This record gives C-alpha cells, sequence and structure tokens, in this order.
C-alpha cells in the first residue's frame, strides 16, 4: 500500500488530462475524506527494473543444488505414511455417515451443515494430494540417485 | 541316436542331465527408467487439465 502526491493550490482543474494514465485507480474513500483531490493528488508509480535487478529477484528463491537430490529420512517417511492413513480410516467413516445424509436435510440447511463441524470430502482431497506429491518426489529421487552415481 | 537328437548332455551310462535349473534366474538389476518415466506420468496426468 503506497502511493505519490502533490500539493494543489489555491488557484479551474490543477492538472491538464491527454491519456487515460491518470484515471485508473479509483481513489480510495478514506483518502478522499482526508483531502485527496481537494489539495493534494496521486501520481502513477511505475516499478521499472532493469535486467540484473530482474536476475537477482529470480534468484532469491533458489536452494542449492544438494538440496534438490536429498531423500528423506526414510523412516521419517513411513511414520508420515502411517499417520495420514491413520487419519484418513476415521475421515472414510465420515464421510460414509455423512453421504447417507444430503438427502434427508433442506436444501438450504446444507449450507450450513458445515459450519464447525469437520467435512470429510475436502480434507480427504487435501490428504491424498499430500500422500501422493510426497511419495512420487521421493520415488522419483531414489531412482534418479539410484543411476546417477554409478 | 534319439538323446543325440536332443540336447542331452549323454553322461555317465544311462546318466544324462537335463539343466532342469533352467540357469535359476537370480540376476536383478533394478531397472530404473522405467520407473522414472512411469512416475513422471503419474504426476503428468495428475497436474493436467482434464
Amino acid at each position: 500500500v503506497i502511493d505519490a502526491f502533490r500539493l494543489i493550490n489555491a488557484n479551474h482543474e490543477p492538472r491538464q488530462t491527454t491519456s487515460n494514465l491518470g484515471h485508473l485507480n479509483k481513489p480510495s474513500i478514506q483518502a478522499l475524506i482526508h483531502g485527496l483531490n481537494r489539495h493534494y493528488y496521486s501520481i502513477t508509480i511505475n516499478y521499472r527494473k532493469n535486467e540484473l535487478e530482474q536476475k537477482m529477484l529470480l534468484n532469491l528463491h533458489k536452494k542449492s543444488w544438494m538440496e534438490g537430490l536429498t531423500l528423506q529420512d526414510y523412516s521419517e517417511h513411513c511414520k508420515h505414511n502411517e499417520s495420514v492413513v491413520k487419519e484418513m480410516l476415521e475421515l472414510a467413516k465420515n464421510y460414509n455417515k455423512a453421504v447417507e445424509e444430503e438427502d434427508k436435510m433442506t436444501p438450504e440447511q446444507l449450507a450450513i451443515k458445515n459450519v464447525g463441524k469437520q467435512d470429510p470430502k475436502r480434507h480427504l482431497e487435501e490428504h491424498v494430494d499430500v500422500l501422493m506429491t510426497s511419495n512420487i518426489v521421493q520415488c522419483l529421487a531414489a531412482m534418479l540417485d539410484t543411476v546417477v552415481f554409478k | 541316436d534319439y538323446a543325440k537328437k536332443r540336447g542331452w548332455v549323454l553322461g555317465p551310462n544311462n546318466y544324462y542331465s537335463f539343466a532342469s535349473q533352467q540357469q535359476k534366474p537370480e540376476d536383478t538389476t533394478i531397472p530404473s527408467t522405467e520407473l522414472a518415466k512411469q512416475v513422471i506420468e503419474y504426476a503428468r496426468q495428475l497436474e493436467m487439465i482434464v
């Protein structure tokens, strides 16, 4: 949240118009209340950047290369998998207990069925995505290493 | 003559080995390229728009 200003004198229109470049921002209610376009006027802000700035701003979030080919402590892998599956067991039970409804529930009542109560479907979707991504990545790393280093 | 026709060692008299071992295949090399392709295809089908 940022903006650039300048002062309007006591003279009419403060500035002249030869494009739509001024009128693209829809000034906020608070700024108007506190004096915008009455005592001061805004100016468009441009964040233009050169080539080397662009190249380093892209290079901040980049980890070392070794991190790419590091496996996980396999024991921790298995513990994580068994924990999530032991959660999916109960989530599947609740999914069953919840699909049986949705017929004996008013079309409006459903929109409130899920407020303060776990929903099995969404959690199952999240856990399935997590499990499947993690396992695929670990497997691929293991195979890729198995080949690269002798 | 019939033993000659077939691939029999013709050992001691009336003693010919049939090589029932079938080489007893035990060597394993961890075929990886196939496994890597398989996994990348899982990921492909997982992330494409269907």
